[PDB]
């Protein structure tokens, strides 16, 4: 599977108000027609929705999926809401294939100057699967589009760009 | 009014969340990372202290999701409340977005 | 059973300048780590001002970090697995008591 | 008056546990024989004590002074406890003279690659007049030995080194 990282990133809605592509949970759910889930405690964790939307808008459908976009130009396209299930799907040879596995002490130098998709598995104090996001490697720091969780047990990196 | 004792006002927290509260840092992307680290950690302090009582979901909501709900609350509320101590505003935001029952 | 964002041990590591593995420059790593510990402490301090401790509006914020750090080091080591915020409130009560 | 910045800095006891020269209030007051002030609310703010000690140990006495070192090789040397009074003293032609005044938006580029003494004047919620400290200018950030307060109204910089 071939993906342009700049296209994927341009299509990603961030949960970080500091980020140029910020979109609140309220606005994200409105865009895709999930207004009725806003503040439903099963839908607090948006990381896998946000990564699903980035792929769909870049012309890559998420199959299988737990849910579907209910409104707009991408109505009917698949959204995976569960971070563990999305990370599993991304691992398939038809999506991104085998990621580079890292530890907190190695993920920053492991990613390096590369850009791609990142999964932070088993975060201390959080019982969810963890966090999936887009990351840009730089000289100063790794920058995730929404949040980085180097407090995690393992970190999976799928490189898509080297620059 | 200007009789303040608090380390962060609502306005300062909101500026940190937006990536604009580290004038001691040279690189603009490092400035953003430091600003957001401060807002996340301030929010975490209030969240951890109040998890039992004022809000519910502590083991099952990703920390950065709290920041998203706090930011929308800080923007929805009347602008003059931003001069209040940030911590009471965070507790209010958490109660509203993650109510106990 | 752990639901807290910072444990006592994680806060103490941040205070010591060692909780930003995403940051490349070792001096930037220290500055980011200390920014996180200062701000976490500020959250608890601002919320508990005048009920659990006295001196808000007088005592420089970085002085709170000095007293919290000595408390985190003096206390029995197994308490470091507790949520950091209750430890900070305890530290402030001890170092800046009210009546 | 000329003083070597590397000597002054080597003699400075920091309130920052991350710093190589960290010394808690309890230890700082023990070294100078002020054990009886530990937890006295008039002595909570240590910034001007710490800068006074750096000067004294570098062979520069603080005259006049509110207080004296009561113990050790520097017994009888002067300590100014009040940040405003120490900043006033430093301004005298006999000490460092007129500093470069800055604002929060200008202090980082104003200091630049220079090292010296810094005064953060009128911080919300910080009595004694503000914070006085030693600062190292670098490419990445200004680094104060104990703490920086760019939330202050004015910032005074006295350069001592350019490296």
């Amino acid at each position: 599977m071939r993906v342009n990282f700049d296209t994927l990133y341009s299509n990603y809605p961030s949960s970080d108000p500091s980020h140029p592509n910020y979109l609140s949970q309220r606005d994200l759910f409105t865009e895709i027609g999930w207004e009725s889930f806003i503040g439903n405690p099963n839908y607090h964790n948006t990381c896998a929705i946000r990564v699903s939307i980035a792929f769909v808008k870049s012309g890559i459908n998420i199959v299988p999926s737990s849910h579907r976009i209910q409104k707009g130009p991408y109505a009917g396209k698949g959204i995976e809401v569960n971070m563990r299930r999305l990370a599993t799907l991304m691992k398939r040879t038809s999506y991104l294939g085998e990621p580079d596995p890292y530890t907190p002490a190695t993920a920053r130098n492991g990613i390096g100057a590369r850009n791609g998709v990142v999964a932070f598995n088993n975060i201390p104090g959080y019982t969810g699967g963890g966090h999936i996001d887009l990351v840009r490697g730089g000289s100063e720091a790794t920058q995730c589009a929404s949040a980085c969780y180097y407090n995690s047990e393992t970190i999976w990196f799928w490189p898509l760009q080297a620059s | 009014p200007a009789e303040r004792t608090w380390i962060f006002s609502g306005a300062e927290l909101k500026q940190a969340i937006e990536g604009k509260l580290a004038p001691d840092v040279s690189d603009p992307e490092m400035r953003r990372l430091v600003s957001v680290a401060k807002s996340s950690a301030y929010i975490a302090g209030v969240a951890d202290l109040t998890s039992g009582s004022d809000w519910c979901g502590a083991g099952a909501v990703a920390p950065h999701e709290l920041t998203d709900r706090i930011y929308t609350y800080l923007g929805d509320m009347p602008a003059e409340k931003l001069d209040e101590q940030a911590a009471t505003l965070v507790r209010e935001a958490l109660k509203v977005s993650f109510p106990c029952e």
